Formats: C-alpha cells, structure tokens, sequence
RNA sequence: AUAAGUGCUGAAAGCAUCUAAGCAUGAAGCCCCCCUCAAGAUGAGAUUUCCCAUUCCGCAAGGAAGUAAGAUCCCUGAAAG
RNA sequence: GGCACCUCGAUGUCGGCUCAUCGCAUCCUGGGGCUGUAGUCGGUCCCAAGGGUUGGGCUGUUCGCCCAUUAAAGCGGUACGCGAGCUGGGUUCAGAACGUCGUGAGACAGUUCGGUCCCUAUCCGUCGCGGGCGCAGGAAAUUUGAGAGGAGCUGUCCUUAG
C-alpha cells in the first residue's frame, strides 16, 4: 500500500542513467527516452536497483513520491517493450487504412479525414475494421488513441465510430 | 536649523537584477531609493532621489496564483469599453511596463512625483543603453 | 506584395468579350521609380519608397533633388512606400512600369476620398431625421445628447463636422484591363477621390 | 528631523528604532532629533554616538 | 450534468471527487454527474 | 492563449482518479491578422537629403543683425473650403 | 409599497420621435453535459454580452390582443435615460355638457368637446478646424508604432444524399 517504496530493476541492458539535477535520460532497446523531475525526490542509480526516497512525510511530497516511482516504472517498462493500445472500429462502411506513414479513416463524414504521427508513435492497419497502434511512451500513445477516439466516440443506440480494447459502450432502445 | 538642500544634488547611478527578486518587494524599496529617502539629507520638495536601471524584468516572478489572477485594467475614457490583460503576459512582450506601473503606484502622486518617476529605467536583457554614467550594481536590502 | 502609385483619370464602362457590361475606372500611372529600400538592419523594417509623378525645376527644392539625386531621376512630386514587397526584387532607382500587375488579378485601392465641407449630422452619419408635420420644429437636429446620471455625455457621440479627405480602402476589386503603351490601368468598380487624384494600386491582402 | 535620522541610521546597520532605544539605554541623551541632524551633517559625529548606542545596546 | 450547490452521492456507485476547487460526483451511471454551484 | 466540455498519463490513498506534478484539445467570446487615426508618446522616436557654424559687443555669462537652405506676405484659383 | 432625509426664494409629470449607452438572470446566432436524445425537431442545464434582436390593425396609452413575417421578434438600468432636443394625444387651470351626490354654492382615480410648451451658450463636456510654443542647430519629405477608434449579423438553395 506504497507504490512510491517499491524497487524498480534493469533487466537486460537497460541503461538507466542520472542527469545533472534529478534529471534522467534510458535508452532501451527499443529507443530513447527522457524525464526531468523537481529536486526533492532523490533517485539514485544503483546496479539492478535505482531507490525511491522522498525527505519528508505529508501530502504534497507523498502524491510526488508516488507519480515519479509509477513514471520511472512505466516509462522503463516502455522503453525496453515498447506499448501498443488497440482501437477496434464499427461500422457498416467505416474504414480504416493507410496512406504512408499518414493515417486516413473513412467514417459517416462526407469527406475523409487524417491523421499524421510524428512522435515516434506507429499506427497499423492488421485488418479493414481494426486499428491498432504501437509506441514506446504510454502518455503520447494514449493521447494519439483518445484523439483517433476523438473523431467519432460511439453513440450509445447502435454503437459505431471507434471502440478502445474491450470498451463496453452504454445501451440505450432505439424505437 | 537643517539644512534645505538644492543645487547641491549629486545624483548616484545605481543598477539591480530583479531576475530572483519579487516585485512587490523590489517595488516597495526601490521606490523608496529612487525618492532618494535613504540619503541623510532628505528634503521633501527637492528630489534628492538617484536613478536607477532595472535587469531582466522579464524574469520577474510572482507569488501564489497571481500569475493568472491578477488583472491589469485599462479605462479609455471613450464609451463603456473596458482593456484588460493578466501579470502573466507582458512577461512575453513588453514586461517594463508591469515595473513602470508598479513603480507608478509606489511614488507621491504630484508634479514632483513625475519628475521622481522621470528617473527610473527599465529594461530585457542584462545589457544598459549607457554605460557613461558609471553605474554601480547596488543588491536590495529587503 | 506588389504595387504601383497612379493618379484617377475618369470612370467608364467596357464588355468584358461576354455580352455582360462592367463599370470601370480608368488610372493612368507613369513608370514609377523606387527612390530609397528601407531595409530592417537600419530602419526598423523592409519597404521602399517610390515616386510616381514629375516636378518642375522651379518647384523642387534642393532637399528632394539631393534625395533623388540616388535614383537619378527627375524629382518626383508623389512619393509613397509599400511594405511586405521583396527588398532584393527591386534595385533602387528601377522603373516599375505597369505590367507587373495583369488582368484578371484580385486588387486592392487605397486614396484620399472627396472633400465634403461641413456637414450636418444626417449627411454625415446618415440617422433618420424628425418629423416634417404636426408641429414638429424638429427637422434636421442630430438628436439627444444622452442620459443625465453621467453628469457630461460620453465619448463618440456623432455631431456635424467636416467630412472627406481621409484615406479610404476598397478590397477585392479586380483589374479588367491593361495597356502598358499608354501607362493604363482599368480596375473593375468605382475607387475613392476625385479626379486627377492621387491612388495607389496593392495586391489584395486577402 | 526622524526621516534624516534614519536615513542616518540604517546607512550604519541600524534601525531608527534600536538607534533611539540604544540611545536612551546608553544614557538619557538629552540630545535629540533637530541636533542630531546637525549631528548627521556633521556625520562622523553622529557615527561617534551610533556606536556606543550599538555597543550599549548588547 | 447537474449544477445543484447540493451535491450528494446518488447511488452507491456515485463516488464523490475534488477537482480544480469544485467537488464532482464520476458514476458509470452519466445521469448521475453533477457539479456544485 | 483560454471559458464550459472532453481528455492522455499518474499518485495523494497498491485500486480508481482530466489531478495535486506533467502533457493535450476546445467557442460568433479574448489578443492579433482586416480598415482608420496616432510622436503634445513632454518617453516629443527613426531613416533619406540640404544649409552651413558668419558680422558686430563685456573679449568671455550671453546679447543683436544681416543672411544660407526653406518658408511667409501679397496675387490667380479648386480636386479643398 | 412603509419612512419623511435633500429639493416647495420652483428639481417639468405618461406615451411617442431623435439619439443612444450599460448589466447578463440569453430571444437568435457560437461551443458543450444530460435527456423518457433513432434520425429532422425538441426539453433542461453550463460557457458565452461579439453582433443582431421586424412592419401593420385597435387604443393617448406604455401594457396588451390581433394580421403577416423573421434566426430571433430578450428582460432590465441610465431622474419609470433623454422638453435650455421635439411632439402635447392624457392626466393637471379657467368654458360647456351627461350620470350621480348635494336643500345650495358646487364636487366626482366617472365620462365628453376645446384649451399660449419662454431662452442670443458664459464654464465644463462632445464633434470639427486653426494659431502659439517644445521636442539642446534650421529646414523638405518618408515613416515606426506605443495607444485609440470601426467592423465585427445572418437566411435560402445545389451537392454530399434520399
């Protein structure tokens, strides 16, 4: 009942590094990535260990202590796996494809409409009716899966538009 | 009986960073120096005060959540319109007028009081126009 | 951008080679010459100053012949400048003549409007005027000042005064038809001053 | 007169406050603001009194 | 979404949160969201 | 750049959480882009060019008296009044 | 409405015309939550004061009802905005009349016909236009832009698409 006390690890090669001023930089397998944090928190990098340890005990220092063990987990996690979220469209004639590294969706909307990642972040189209896509940062790969969301939630009559992973949808009569 | 000095003014050139330094503080005391009242030969209707240049106003900060609270109005007195803008800006563009203003509030008010205000510099960046003037890096006190 | 400095000639109309008939005016524009690039580095900002019409020895001073003496030309009696043009386009002293613009081109016409004289409130602001019957010794007044609380009345309120003569712009209007042998510009419409006044031409912003 | 002598005063590491109080601990300095005026013009003698006023007052 | 000054849990999957200075109710149940003032 | 709204990440408080640390999106609204005025902005700004730094007096504080460039008076007028 | 505090050595009262200008507790337009929201159309609530927010019949009337529209035909403050700006149709004078009360002179928030609306702008203020001076020489032009002002509203139809 303290995630900001557990113990983080380096499994293989995972180069977790200490910048200047709690400042840290991993570049996993899968790429590189970055973080910088406010001073109070002290993480020191150790072999197949990196600590967790905030000065004093109250609300604010308690909140921060937990967010930046949970980010260096994540962002850890990410970089040595890479993360994929998945968006499952519905629709009679909705259509998902490619169009380059561009993105380009088909739905209700009399005129196309596109999309352009440029993060890092991967799109694929494994099938006409589903869209799934790959990155190494879970915050930017969500952001671009709410913002495909974006283009059309579902209604709750019939359901349409595009559908997170096992996203259950409210039901409502259509007389 | 004390001396009413006049035509003996030597006026001082002095230089401050406000870049770590809040403004109501640095307002409040160099408003004070630029009346001239830390001279020990204080008049009050001679403008013994001293010219001073500010450094890095846009670094200025502001305490609590005054950085999107605070208003900065404006009347025109043409019809019921009113401008206004928030501390935060001016940060982006033109922050010698937040000093300006805030220093404008500090002085008497009167003919003098301009002719106080008249005295004060503000500036971006850490470099002066002049440098003739042989100015001298004075730190605040408060 | 791109313009050219002209003085208003007259207005008439021409077939456009369709049956349809189109108003349009007619400016002259000798080649202008550019007399001074404005550039960022000294001045501030990118533009250049350009003269369009030809003065008399006895009425240019020496001022403006020492300042026209760079472009070697003729002083001119109109200069103008334009900004947001190419400063490496143009040479200083080089003529702009008048087929930088074409036919068929969108324009915009900026110039001094037609004086006016002093004038009531109605042919200045155009506000409906009192009853002409029933007694009413109202006639052509220019109505209540406003309410009593303020104690004055307020900024802004429209009174008689003089009228005309203030720079006037007109967007999107379009260039029918040029002849550079005679140095003629034909733009579609109706453009701002009297005639033999002074207009500039621009590209339309938009 | 008081604005004179403070101005005096924290142009030597003290308040016009602690100065007057330092003062009066010191020994009733009779002596007061128009002449420690003159005093401050005369400056070195009003250093002369604004340290043994801080030396007393400690 | 209700703007009631009285906010209260309307049923029991109604949880009570406190956002930006004004407390909410989240509910699965989007009948039931409502904001004070 | 925001309002309401929708959010991604994420603890406080192993969960959950649009939140406290971060990151977004989002109105005929706000600030610009459009048009006009604007250096009396006494903070009187900048650029291009012309005149040159004479004669008199206390020699000098600084005065006066002809001029340089350029204007004015006066006169013919209006596209202005 | 209660009170009588300023004004009875005088502060002009309803409605309309002219001119506006402000608040937002929003009538339309813009952006959203929920809906017993299938869709066109709606109801409720939140943000939103930028702009717009109609012509006639009746009545002195505002207010109302009615006709025809529009996206809508907002509610209020400004001495129930505005008479040294206008109107005088009504209340509020003197004439006369009907009903009623009064023995009577006469009286009616009962009615009806008629019934003098003064002023050369001194100072602020507002809209325009001049002269003087300052801008540590004197001139002729071109300009930066602090900072002000204006606009900033919308329908219908074809297509997408029966």
């Amino acid at each position: 009942s303290r995630v900001g006390k557990k113990l983080l690890e380096i499994p293989s090669d995972v180069t977790v590094t200490l910048n200047d001023n709690n400042t840290v930089a991993v570049k996993g397998p899968k790429g590189e990535l970055t973080r910088t944090f406010h001073p109070d928190m002290e993480i020191k990098v150790e072999d197949n260990v990196l600590t967790v340890a905030r000065p004093s005990d109250q609300k604010e220092h308690r909140a921060l202590h937990g967010t930046t063990r949970s980010l260096l987990g994540n962002m850890v996690e990410g970089v040595s796996k890479g993360f994929e979220r998945g968006l499952e469209l519905v629709g009679v004639g909705y259509r998902a494809s490619k169009s380059g590294n561009k993105l380009v969706l088909n739905v209700g909307y009399s005129h196309p409409v596109e999309i352009v990642p440029e993060e890092g972040i991967e799109i694929e189209v494994p099938s006409q009716t589903k869209v799934v896509v790959k990155g190494t940062d879970k915050e930017r790969v969500g952001a671009i899966a709410a913002n495909i969301r974006a283009v059309r939630s579902p209604e709750p009559y019939k359901g349409k538009g595009i559908r997170y992973e096992g996203e259950v949808v409210r039901r409502k009569e259509g007389k | 009986t004390p001396m009413a000095n006049a035509s003996t003014i030597e006026r001082k050139w002095l230089v401050v960073d406000a870049a770590g330094k809040t403004l109501g503080r640095l307002s409040s005391e160099v408003a004070a120096i630029l009346r001239g009242k830390h001279k020990p030969t204080y008049t009050p209707h001679v403008d013994t005060g001293d010219h001073v240049i500010i450094i890095n106003a846009e670094k200025i900060e502001l305490t609590g959540k005054k950085l999107t609270d605070k208003i900065y109005y404006r009347h025109t007195q043409h019809p019921g319109g009113l401008k206004s803008r928030t501390a935060l800006e001016m940060r982006t563009n033109y922050p010698e007028k937040m000093l300006e203003l805030a220093i404008k509030g500090m002085l008497p008010k009167g003919s003098l009081g301009r002719q106080m205000f008249k005295k004060l510099n503000v500036y971006r960046g850490s470099e002066h126009p002049h440098e003739a003037q042989k100015p001298e890096v004075y730190e605040l006190r408060g | 951008t791109k313009g050219i400095l002209g003085r208003k000639i007259g207005m008439t109309q021409v077939f456009a080679e369709n049956g349809d008939l189109i108003p349009v005016t007619v400016i002259e524009a000798a080649p202008n010459v550019v007399l001074q690039k404005k550039t960022a580095e000294n001045d501030g900002y990118e533009a250049i100053q350009l003269g369009f019409d030809d003065k008399r020895e006895k009425l240019s001073n020496k001022p403006e012949k020492g300042h026209v003496a760079k472009a070697e030309t003729a002083p001119k009696r109109f200069v103008k400048e334009l900004r947001g043009v190419e400063m490496d386009a143009y040479e200083v002293g080089q003529e702009v003549k008048v087929e930088i613009f074409s036919a068929g081109e969108i324009v915009d016409v900026t110039g001094v409007s037609k004086g006016k004289g002093f004038q009531g409130a109605i042919k200045r602001h155009g506000q409906s005027r009192g009853p002409m019957s029933h007694g009413s010794r109202y006639h052509r007044r220019p109505g209540s000042m406003g309410p009593v609380d303020p104690n004055r009345v307020f900024k802004g309120k429209l009174l008689p005064g003089r009228m005309g003569g203030e720079q006037i712009t007109v967007q999107n209007l379009e260039i029918v038809k040029v002849d550079a042998e005679r140095n003629l510009l034909l733009i579609k419409g109706n453009v701002p001053g009297a005639k033999k006044s002074l207009i500039t031409v621009k590209s339309a912003v938009k | 007169w008081i604005t004179r002598i403070n101005a005096a005063a924290r142009m030597n590491g003290l308040s016009y406050s602690r100065l007057m109080h330092g003062l009066k601990l010191s020994g009733i300095e009779v002596n007061r603001k128009m002449l420690a005026d003159l005093a401050v013009n005369d400056l070195t003698a009003f250093n002369q009194l604004a340290d043994a006023a801080k030396a007393q007052l400690n | 979404m209700k703007v009631r000054p009285s906010v209260k849990p309307i049923c029991e999957k109604c949880k009570v949160i406190r956002r930006k200075g004004k407390v909410m109710v989240i509910c699965e149940n989007p009948k039931h969201k409502q904001k004070q003032g």
